[PDB]
C-alpha cells in the first residue's frame, strides 16, 4: 500500500521558517497533484498549498501568498512545503495531501500531520511523566489499567508509545490528544487496558511519551 | 478559505441515523464538488464522501457505502451527509472541506475553497452509569522535600461531564485532572493527580471528590500508600 | 483488450425504458472501474455513467442524471446501464469501454481493458408508415455518350426495411440504393440512383420499385424529365 | 471550452507508417493522461496507448506494443501518435481521447477521430457526387428536400458541407455514415431539409463533399 510520511514541523518565533517534508512511497509525486492542509480548532481543513502537475503551476491561499513554496524533490520522491515569515496564525497541524482519484481503492491518501507553532513569549517545555501500575483494587476487580499522566510540555503534540517488557504493544492504548492547562503548558493521558494474567505474566511496562523526539518514559513492574 | 455553517453531530447507538450539513449564511456559494473527511480519535484523516458540482456524480468509501448518501441542495446552498446504520467504527470529528481536484484550468485554481468546523459523531450503545474510581498510589519513593504524586482513576462512567477535586476542595495546589478518554467500551475514562508533600505522607489523608451527577453518583477515595 | 459480451438495446418510444448490460462469457473478469460510452449519429463520442471497481461511487453525466441508473454485479461479471425516461437525445450507439483512470501504478498500467460491440438504442415516436417516393429527374445536361444519373426519393417510412429496384428487376446494371437515414422526425428515408444510357432517355420509361412491407405498400414512380 | 481537433491519418499499405496529431485548446497537454483508442466494426473502442503525466510511463496494447509510439510536444501543446509497421488490422477509426476528471463539467473529452486505413490491393478514389434539386412533385407538396449522393470513393471517409448561396448551413442536414458497397468502394447519402420559402429565396444551394480533403461539389438552383 502507498504511503505519505510527513517530517518536518515544531516552535518557532514570529519570523522564523520551517520547512515540512512529505515522504511518497509507492508512486512518484510528480504525476499526483500534492498539495497541503491545516488543522486547527475551530478553523477545520483549509487549503493552504497545492502544486498542479508538471507544469509547475501553484494555488496558494490569499494569507500564505509570498511567504509559503509548495516544491516536489522528484529525485528523493518527497514534497515539501517551505514556510517563511511565519505569523501566529499559522499554528496548525499540517497535513500532506495527494489528488483524489476518486474512482480507486481510497479516495485520498493522508499524510501523518505535524504541528506547526508559531508563538513568542512561549519556550520549549518537556513533559512530566509519571506512570501507575494497576491498583490492588481493580486487580482484585478482575481488571488492569496502566496509567500514564504527562503533564507541562509545550508546544502540544506528544506521541505515546507503549510496551511490554520490550515488544512494543498494539491494543488497548487509549491517549487523549493534548489540552492547554492553565499555566498554558499542554498535558495528555494515555491508558493501557489489560488483562491480570498479562500484567502478572510480563516482566514489566513501560510507557514512552516523546516531545520534539523526546524520549521520555516509566517503567512498572508487579514487583 | 470561506466557512459554512456546519450543523447536525452527535451522539446516538449503534443502527440508528443522524444527517450532517454545511450551508453557507448570507451570501450564495460559487457551486463545486464538495467532500467529507472524517478522523477517529486518535487516527488519521480519511475521504468518507464526495458529491460533483451539479450533484449527480456521488463518491463513497468502501466501508461507507450503502449506509451514508450525500446530497445538496443548490438553491439552498447546502451540502448533506445522511448517515445511517451507524456503527462504532463511524465514531468521528466530520469535517467539511473542498475537494483537490486536477484543475489544469485558471478557474480550478482560484476557485474559493470551503471548509466546516468540525463536528463529533459518537456511536455507543452505553448510557447512564456511575463511574469506578481506583486510586493511584504513591510510590516507594518519597523524598522528604516534595515529590509525591497521587491520584485516583474514574473508569467507565457515561457520560461526559465528572467533577474532580480533591478533599472537599481544601487542597488544590498542584492537581491536573486529565480530560476523559472514549474508550471501545463507549465509556469514559479519566484520572487527576495531585503532587504533595511526602512529609504529610502518612499523616495527611487525600481523598478525591468524583462527581457524576448525569448519575448522581460520587465517590471519595483515599489514596494511601501500600 | 478482451471481449464483453454486450446485450439489451434496441427501440422505444420517447418515456420508455430499456437496459444495457455487458457480462463475461466463460471467465472472471478483475473487477475495475467500467463505463459506458454512446455516440449519437454524426456526432462524435461522449460519456454518460462510470461506476468504480467496488460499485459504490457512480458518474454521471448532465444530460443524463436522474434517468439512468449505472450498477454492477461483480458475482455475475455484469454491469448494467438502466435508462429510463428515454428522449430522442439518447438515439445513439452504446459502447462498454473500460475508463483510462489516472494510474500511478504498475497496476493500473497493464490492467485488462474490456470492451462490448457496441449497441443501438433508438428512440422514436413513430410507427409503421409507407413511403412517399419523388422523382428525382435527370438534368438538363445528357450526352448522347452515356452520362444520365435518374433517381427516386424514398422519404418518411417506418419501420426499415424498403426494398428498391427498378423497372421490375429488369433494369440492374448501375443502381445504387443507398443506406437509410434517420431524421428528427423518427422515419427514416433514403434514395436509390440509376445511371442510364441518354439515348435512351426519352424513348425508355424507367420506374423504381420502392416495396415497404412492414407497412405493405410498394410505390412505382417514373422518372421522366422536365 | 475545451477542444481537441485531430488530424493526420489516411490510406496506407502494409508495412507504411502514419502520425496522428491531436490539438489540445484550453490546456496542456502535459498536467492531464492522454490516450488514444480506435474503433472498428464489431470490434467497439478498444484503448491502444495511453500516456501517464510528467514520468512518461506510458501504456500499450499487445498488438501495437514495439510499433506505436505516444508522445507530447508540449512546444505545440499537441499529443502524438506514431503507427509503424502496420497492419490490416489496425484499420478503425482512431480518437483522441484524455484522462477522466469525473468530478468535472463532462467526464471525458474526445477528438473527432480521423480514419486509418491500412490494405494493399485497393488504390485512392474520388467520389463521385450528383446533386438533386427538391421535385416539383415535393415542393407541391409543401416540403422540399435537397438530395445528394456520393459514390466510389475509398477509403470510406467523407465530411459534406451544405452552403446556401454561400454560407453555411446548421440544421436539417442527414447524412449517413459511409457504407462499403460491390466493388469494395464506399457510398454515402446527404439530405438537406429545407421549407420551400427557403429554396425559392436563395440563388443557388451547394453541397461540398471532400475526401481525403478533396473538395467536389455540385450547385442547384431553382432557375
Amino acid at each position: 500500500e502507498v504511503q505519505l510520511l510527513e517530517s518536518g514541523g515544531g516552535l518557532v518565533q514570529p519570523g522564523g521558517s520551517l520547512r515540512l517534508s512529505c515522504a511518497a512511497s509507492g508512486f512518484r509525486i510528480s504525476d499526483e497533484d500534492m498539495g497541503w492542509v491545516r488543522q486547527a480548532p475551530g478553523k477545520g481543513l483549509e487549503w493552504v498549498s497545492s502544486i498542479y502537475g508538471p507544469s509547475g503551476s501553484t494555488y496558494y491561499a490569499d494569507s500564505v501568498k509570498g511567504r509559503f513554496t509548495i516544491s516536489r524533490d522528484n529525485s528523493k520522491n518527497t514534497l515539501y512545503l517551505q514556510m517563511n515569515s511565519l505569523r501566529a496564525e499559522d499554528t496548525a497541524v499540517y497535513y500532506c495531501a495527494s489528488a483524489l482519484e476518486p474512482l480507486s481503492e481510497p479516495l485520498g491518501f493522508w499524510g501523518q500531520g505535524t504541528l506547526v507553532t508559531v508563538s513568542s513569549g512561549q519556550p520549549k517545555a518537556a513533559p512530566s511523566v509519571t506512570l501507575f501500575p494497576p491498583s490492588s483494587e481493580e486487580l482484585q476487580a478482575n481488571k488492569a489499567t496502566l496509567v500514564c499522566l504527562i503533564s507541562d510540555f509545550y508546544p502540544g503534540a506528544v506521541t505515546v508509545a507503549w510496551k511490554a517488557d520490550s515488544s512494543p504493544v498494539k491494543a488497548g492504548v487509549e491517549t487523549t490528544t493534548p489540552s492547554k492547562q492553565s499555566n498554558n503548558k499542554y498535558a495528555a493521558s494515555s491508558y493501557l487496558s489489560l488483562t491480570p494474567e498479562q500484567w502478572k505474566s510480563h516482566r514489566s511496562y513501560s510507557c514512552q511519551v516523546t516531545h520534539e523526539g523526546s524520549t521520555v518514559e516509566k517503567t512498572v513492574a508487579p514487583t | 478559505q470561506v466557512q459554512l455553517v456546519e450543523s447536525g453531530g452527535g451522539l446516538i447507538k449503534p443502527g440508528g441515523s443522524l444527517r450532517l450539513s454545511c450551508a453557507a449564511s448570507g451570501f450564495t456559494v460559487s457551486y463545486e464538488s464538495m467532500g467529507w473527511v472524517r478522523q477517529a480519535p486518535g487516527k488519521g484523516l480519511e475521504w468518507v464522501s464526495a458529491i460533483s458540482s451539479s450533484g449527480g456524480s456521488t463518491y463513497y468509501a468502501d466501508s461507507v457505502k450503502g449506509r451514508f448518501t450525500i446530497s445538496r441542495d443548490n438553491s439552498k446552498n447546502t451540502v448533506y451527509l445522511q448517515m445511517n446504520s451507524l456503527r462504532a467504527e463511524d465514531t468521528a470529528v466530520y469535517y467539511c472541506v473542498t475537494p483537490e481536484r486536477q484543475c489544469k484550468q485558471s478557474t480550478c485554481y482560484a476557485r474559493p475553497r470551503y471548509w466546516g468546523q468540525g463536528t463529533m459523531v459518537t456511536v455507543s450503545s452505553a448510557s447512564t452509569k456511575g463511574p469506578s474510581v481506583f486510586p493511584l498510589a504513591p510510590s516507594s519513593k518519597s523524598t522528604s522535600g516534595g515529590t509525591a504524586a497521587l491520584g485516583c482513576l474514574v473508569k467507565d462512567y457515561f457520560p461526559e461531564p465528572v467533577t474532580v477535586s480533591w478533599n472537599s476542595g481544601a487542597l488544590t495546589s498542584g492537581v491536573h485532572t486529565f480530560p476523559a478518554v472514549l474508550q471501545s467500551s463507549g465509556l469514559y475514562s479519566l484520572s487527576s493527580v495531585v503532587t504533595v508533600p511526602s512529609s504529610s505522607l502518612g499523616t495527611q489523608t487525600y481523598i478525591c471528590n468524583v462527581n457524576h451527577k448525569p448519575s448522581n453518583t460520587k465517590v471519595d477515595k483515599k489514596v494511601e500508600p501500600k
